[PDB]
């Protein structure tokens, strides 16, 4: 409770395993990355699917 | 960031020396003085 500003959805969740917030949920799903390589992806491009 | 050969992991938490990606930075300590590689 903070005055009677709403701090939901604008904090972290530890409801989601990463702490983004469901503002910033949507703020990561509306930019579509390029899946780069931050991830190890030589395993997936050997697997070939 | 890939596969790291040499030093170790340990988990310990100090202040980012020498880093080495995604969160994980390398030093020089004690903890037999040689290399490690912590988060
Ligand atoms: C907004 O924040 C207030 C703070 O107490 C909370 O009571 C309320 O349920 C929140 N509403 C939503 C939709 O998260």
């Amino acid at each position: 409770y903070f005055g009677g500003f709403n701090f939901s959805q604008i904090l972290p969740d530890p409801s989601k395993p990463s702490k983004r917030s469901f503002i910033e949920d949507l703020l990561f799903n509306k930019v579509t990355l390029a899946d780069a390589g931050f991830i190890k992806q030589y395993g997936d491009c050997l697997g070939d699917i | 960031a890939g596969c790291l050969i040499g030093a170790e992991y340990v988990n310990n938490s100090y202040e980012c020396d020498i880093p080495i990606g995604a969160g994980i930075c390398a030093s020089y300590q004690t903890q037999s003085q040689s290399i490690i590689a912590y988060t």
